[PDB]
RNA sequence: GGCCGGGCACUCUAACGGGACUGCCCGCGAAAGCGGGAGGAAGGAGGGGACGACGUCUGGUCAGCAUGGCCCUUACGGCCUGGGCGACACACGUGCUACAAUGCCCACUACAAAGCGAUGCCACCCGGCAACGGGGAGCUAAUCGCAAAAAGGUGGGCCCAGUUCGGAUUGGGGUCUGCAACCCGACCCCAUGAAGCCGGAAUCGCUAGUAAUCGCGGAUCAGCCAUGCCGCGGUGAAUA
């Protein structure tokens, strides 16, 4: 019902990203058990800095598949409500199961 | 109460009886089961008396294998010497209150290993 | 190597086709030599391009080897 | 040959084998980075140039 | 000479990313080969109004092109026409929902890539390219700022001997990661051949 | 046995000194004699050495033998000679490794020459 | 080492008889990082003691750690000289650092076949004279007084 | 050694699969 | 073997915070700062990263790409098919495996970390000495797969022999990819088991969780000539 999965690249709007569904917890009835961030795993590269004649060290570099997710015990249509408003995320991609 | 080593994570958690230590559902000798290396851990017990009015029910997971061992050095007598003021008086006197920030370093650099190089001429 | 199909060729068995039909005499030309020791050629007519010319040389009973670039070399000496 | 080769990427009425990355940004048939279809020195720019989302200068 | 670039070493600190959203691996590439598609062709068509930015969103089946001025007018055109179109050559390629968006820059001469843009024309206009140096860094630190730093690659003419020309007021330091410090790029076709600019606008250190 | 005296050693082993006997062949054909692989190999009796002293040597190809038909394979390699057939005519590589650096040990050792 | 002196690493101490000429020892016997393998031996070695001498495999472990302690040494530093070996003492520090490698390639130069027998073996030998290790240090101890005239400039 | 292929520390380097390196 | 209806102490996770600053100590003279105490997970940038001034080599790169000039425009452009980049009397730089008994093999037996998976990883049984194959699973993955890490550990066999060392070479089968592995793939089984008992003159690497050593991951990849490469961990020195 209630196992969200809030993805994304971006971090410092996943803590913000979170905590504000969170709070269509405290509004539509469910003591939510917050933002859960299943752990990250990184996709990280690592390339040679010239274009030619370069080999030793490179610069490497990370893209941190950043990650959380969302729990309760409580699922009333009044969270359907909620979650149909206050979506805030540039670009910060989110799907449910039940 | 816990302790780490590389990244050898150690949960120790301490009872009184006699001569009872097992670890991930092994007696500490059938664990280690021939290490002698590793009979070490269990020594701030010695370091004051504390012979066998303690036994051991410790869960260890990750990290190393023999510095695996060393994992309940501070797992042990810190979750352990919680209790007691006066119990300090050994662990930073007698240096057992540490962690060891001693790990395996980056690979990096185009090294072949961090620090080795390769070769020249 | 192989052990599902012939893995032998397709477009120039077509020549081959008429190894037993027609009258038989020699010369013909290969390019792609992927093909496998064609199973039904005696005293036959190797005849396999290698950047340079097309080698001939006796193709005989025994002389079922390998493939067909086998007996067709692509190189220099000493 | 170098752009009439392009073309011979893009196109491949030819079998599964002949087929590769060449690149976008320009058109490296080496050192290609699978999921931005690119190279190593393109991919280094877009990055410090930041019109790549998440790359950025690592450590450890 | 090295200076790895001033902005990847900022790029998650003190200087947001130029293009946001999130995708998922097995499809990136396609919205990065269309991703730039955009800022190839409107840095293309929008030189005139002379575009600093191009950040672009999005997070579903549609586009963010907030494209940056700091002189909008030939941007949107009179009552909307250009523009108009802008947003229609755009779901040409992208067959998605081409939202568009406007600024003006509060100051150009604080926008490091118009100011190179700016004095890579005057390099095409055969002009004092020393001068242009000691007055285009003369306009930015005026308009309010801690350094500035313009370089040119290192031509003139001839055909032979290619130097560089250094010049900049204030400060622009760079091992200082708290920096904010726009930088710019910008060529120059002349009949001799390419010119560069680096572009260095200190803003201030937060 | 094949052609040769093995003696104070290993069943298991000492089957082995034979061209055409491995590690292998020698416990699958144990097996197969069902002798003990572990008692040396002098332990076993006259009556019953003669299994392995019919065994083995009849169950196949071996030294001699065996040994001849290796280089069958080769004369039959300049039939026209493949490329592979060539390579011991020149003694190179016949999988083609890079004859280059190394291939040493299929052609003697450096034979020097003079340079730039 | 030209900045300041370098730190003397002080050893952890020995996992049995805990003293630490002991972990030393066992320390420079550790081919790689299998030390189990190293510690094993040494102990295996202190069994063979009791076998051939009823003697504490400890007190076998000192006098032989002090006879093969060289009393000084040729340090041949190149100061004008085209051979130069002022020779002079040796630390207390080295005279233990050297005495334990010789014993254990002392042991490995030994033609018996297994790694402990072999290191107490002449570990026993070491202890009233005799032994690879003593000799490999007598050599070594009689090179000074021979080059004695090179004394006046010592250091 | 870690070179013979026909050995657990043959197939283990190599990390190959074979009659004496089936899994586990 | 949480296999559990229940639970958030711990573990790890993965976010935002505290914490070292030279700190009260007669041995620095106004100084700066260097000592040797205390507490501290922690001291004198704490390990280490990313970061690399004006400039220098008219260094490298027109073959990533940009770009003035120059030159070719039924050909210096284009396509295809085969060849080549893989040639070998030989010389070098970097490496991999070793010459072994601190060792090598067949058992069973533990103990990681980072990462990767929709022409995937393929759990699990069938087949097969095996590579692998027929099947068919849970799989968008902290919740299933890669995966089993190997040294280690026990316990058994080899007994200083070019050998149960060494894995080269050649013969023979025989798999997966792939239109196709002749040139030129990797792997597997059988059999061949070459040089090599520690390397002339010389010459490299390292400050400690380093050197040494053990596997594992990943990129790119149909497959692969990876021993290479960036990563990550296991055990873990000597010396100043
Ligand atoms: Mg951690
Ligand atoms: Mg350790
Ligand atoms: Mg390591
Ligand atoms: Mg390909
Ligand atoms: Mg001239
Ligand atoms: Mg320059
Ligand atoms: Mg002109
Ligand atoms: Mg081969
Ligand atoms: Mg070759
Ligand atoms: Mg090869
Ligand atoms: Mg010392
Ligand atoms: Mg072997
Ligand atoms: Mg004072
Ligand atoms: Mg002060
Ligand atoms: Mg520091
Ligand atoms: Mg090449
Ligand atoms: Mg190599
Ligand atoms: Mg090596
Ligand atoms: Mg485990
Ligand atoms: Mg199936
Ligand atoms: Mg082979
Ligand atoms: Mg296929
Ligand atoms: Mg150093
Ligand atoms: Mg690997
Ligand atoms: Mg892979
Ligand atoms: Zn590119």
């Amino acid at each position: 019902k209630i196992r969200i999965k809030l993805r994304g690249f971006d971090h410092k709007t996943l803590d913000a990203s979170a905590q504000k569904i969170v709070e269509a917890a405290r509004r539509s009835g469910a003591q939510v058990s917050g933002p859960i961030p299943l752990p990250t795993r990184v996709r990280r590269f690592t390339v040679i800095r010239g274009p030619f004649k370069h080999k030793d060290s490179r610069e490497h570099f990370e893209l941190r598949t950043h990650n959380r997710l969302v729990d309760i015990i409580n699922p009333n249509r009044k969270t359907i409500e909620q979650l149909m408003t206050l979506d805030l995320p540039t670009g910060v991609e989110i799907e449910i199961k039940t | 109460g816990t302790g780490r080593r590389k990244e050898a994570v150690a949960r120790v958690f301490l009872r009184p009886g006699n001569g009872k230590v097992t670890v991930n559902g092994q007696d500490f000798n059938e664990y280690f089961q021939g290490l002698v290396r590793a009979v070490a851990a269990l020594e701030p017990l010695r370091a004051v008396d504390a012979l066998g009015h303690f036994d051991a029910y410790i869960t260890v997971r990750g990290g190393g294998k023999s510095g695996q061992i060393d994992a309940i050095k501070l797992g042990i007598a810190r979750a352990l010497v919680q209790y007691n003021p006066d119990y300090r008086a050994k662990l930073k006197p007698l240096g057992f209150l540490t962690r060891d920030a001693r790990v395996v370093e980056r690979k990096k650099y185009g090294k072949h290993k961090a620090r080795r190089a390769p070769q020249y001429s | 190597s192989l052990k599902k199909g012939v893995f032998v060729d397709d477009h120039l068995l077509e020549k081959v086709l008429e190894l037993n039909a027609k009258g038989e005499k020699r010369l013909i030309k290969t390019w792609s030599r992927r093909s496998t020791i064609v199973p039904e050629m005696v005293g036959h007519t190797i005849a396999v391009y290698n950047g340079k010319q097309h080698v001939p040389v006796y193709i005989t009973e025994n002389m079922v080897g390998h493939k067909l670039g086998e007996f067709a070399p692509t190189r220099t000496y000493r | 040959a170098r752009k009439a080769l392009i073309e011979k990427a893009k196109r491949t009425p030819k079998f599964k084998v002949r087929a590769y990355t060449r690149c976008v940004r320009c058109g490296r048939a080496r050192s290609v980075y699978r999921f931005f279809g690119l190279c190593r020195i393109c991919l280094r720019e877009l990055a410090h140039k930041g019109q790549l989302p998440g790359v950025r200068k690592a450590s450890w | 000479g090295n200076k790895i670039h001033p902005i990847g070493f900022r790029l998650g600190i003190t200087r947001d990313w130029e293009s946001r959203w999130y995708a998922g691996k097995k499809q990136y590439r396609h919205l990065l080969l269309e991703d730039q598609r955009i800022r190839g062709l409107l840095e293309k068509e929008l030189y005139s109004a002379g575009l600093a930015r191009v950040d672009i969103e999005r997070a579903a089946d549609n586009v963010a092109v907030t494209v940056h001025v700091a002189k909008p007018g030939v941007v949107i055109g009179r009552g909307g026409e250009r523009i108009r179109v802008l947003r229609e050559e755009l779901a040409k390629l992208t067959g998605k929902n081409v939202a568009l968006n406007v600024q003006e820059v509060q100051n150009p001469n604080l926008s490091a890539p118009l100011v190179a843009q700016r004095v890579a024309e005057q390099i095409e206009r055969r002009f004092a390219v020393r001068r242009a140096i000691k007055q285009a860094v003369q306009r930015v630190m005026e308009s309010g700022a801690k350094g500035a730093k313009v370089i040119v690659s290192g031509r003139i003419g001839g055909a032979e001997q290619a130097r560089t020309e250094w010049a900049a007021q204030g400060r622009v330091p760079l091992h200082t990661l708290r920096a904010n410090i726009d930088y710019g790029f910008a060529l120059a076709r002349t009949t001799y051949g390419v010119l560069g600019v680096k572009a260095y606008i200190f803003l201030g250190e937060v | 046995a094949g052609v040769e005296i093995p003696r104070n050693k290993r069943v298991d082993v000492a089957l082995t000194y034979i061209y055409g006997i491995g590690k292998a062949r020698a416990k699958e054909a144990l097996e197969k004699t069902g002798i003990n692989p572990a008692t040396r190999v002098k332990d076993l009796t006259e009556a019953e050495v003669v299994r392995l002293r019919e065994y083995v040597e009849n169950t196949w190809k071996l030294e001699g033998e065996l040994r001849a038909e290796v280089a069958a394979n080769i004369k039959r390699l300049m039939d026209i000679g493949c490329y592979r057939g060539l390579r011991h005519r020149r003694g190179l590589p016949v999988r083609g490794q890079r004859t280059r650096t190394n291939a040493r040990t299929r052609k003697g050792p450096r034979k020097t020459v003079a340079g730039k | 080492a030209r900045r300041r002196r370098a730190e003397v690493r002080q050893l952890q101490p020995d996992l049995v008889y805990g003293d630490v000429l002991v972990t030393a020892f066992i320390n420079k016997i550790m081919r790689d990082g299998k030390k189990n393998l190293a510690a094993r031996i040494f102990y295996d070695a202190c069994k063979i003691i009791q076998e051939k001498t009823g003697q504490e495999p400890l007190k076998v472990f000192k006098q032989a750690v002090e006879n093969v302690k060289p009393r000084m040494e040729v340090r041949s530093r190149r100061v004008g000289g085209a051979n130069y070996q002022v020779p002079m003492e040796v630390s207390p520090r080295r005279q233990q650092s050297l005495a334990l490698r010789w014993l254990v390639q002392a042991a490995n130069q030994r033609p018996e076949r297994r790694a402990a027998v072999r290191i107490a073996h002449e570990l026993m030998d070491a202890a009233e004279g005799k032994g690879g290790a003593v000799k490999k240090k007598e050599d070594v101890e009689r090179m000074a007084e021979a080059n004695r005239a090179y004394a006046h400039y010592r250091w | 050694g870690k070179g013979d292929r026909r050995t657990r520390r043959g197939k283990i380097w190599r990390g190959t699969y074979g009659k004496y390196r089936p899994r586990k």
